[PDB]
This record gives structure tokens, C-alpha cells and sequence, in this order.
């Protein structure tokens, strides 16, 4: 869905919270807090 | 083995790199699409071909 800048890849998987595109969602997590994306 | 009913054309075929069964590959070939913009396509955009 384009790209994304200000928020970090994991490796990880969890229920969806802000949905970006593609199967990719976006979430406030603690891996210091900041903006993580996922699948 | 499910007591002699054939169930291979329904469930998924592992082969290929989308899990997806005989009859659901045949219903995603059968509607042609119009190419939508949901994948991007700006650098098509901009070379002139
Ligand atoms: C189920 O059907 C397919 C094709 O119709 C066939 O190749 C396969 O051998 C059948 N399964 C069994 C267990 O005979």
C-alpha cells in the first residue's frame, strides 16, 4: 500500500489495531514505546 | 481417507506458493480483473511504453 516511514517491522503477529493495507496493521507497542507494524 | 469421499479438489494444494485448491484457482483465472491500482504503479506510469 505505498510505504510507511516512523514506524519499525517485526517479526511477530497480533490482532489488528490500525489497518495500514495489505495485511499489514499498525500498533503502539513497547518493542521504550513506539509505533510497531506487523502482519 | 474420509470414507471414500474425494475431498482433493476442494482442500489445498501445497505446490504452489498460494494455498489455494483446484477450484478456487479455476474461479480466480475465470474473472479477468481490470488491473486496479490496489498494487502500485507509478514507475509504469511514468515510463511511456
Ligand atoms: C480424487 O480425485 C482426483 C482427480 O479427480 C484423483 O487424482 C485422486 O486420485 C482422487 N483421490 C483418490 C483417493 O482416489
Amino acid at each position: 500500500a505505498g510505504c510507511l516511514i516512523g514506524a519499525e517491522y517485526v517479526n511477530n503477529s497480533y490482532e489488528c489495531d490500525i489497518p495500514i493495507g495489505a495485511g499489514i496493521c499498525a500498533s503502539y507497542q513497547t518493542q521504550s514505546q513506539s509505533i510497531i507494524a506487523y502482519t | 481417507y474420509f470414507g471414500g469421499f474425494n475431498f482433493s479438489q476442494i482442500l489445498p494444494d501445497p505446490s504452489k506458493p498460494s494455498k489455494r485448491s483446484f477450484i478456487e484457482d479455476l474461479l480466480f483465472n475465470k474473472v479477468t480483473l481490470a488491473d486496479a491500482g490496489f498494487i502500485k504503479q507509478y514507475g509504469d506510469c511514468l515510463g511511456d511504453i
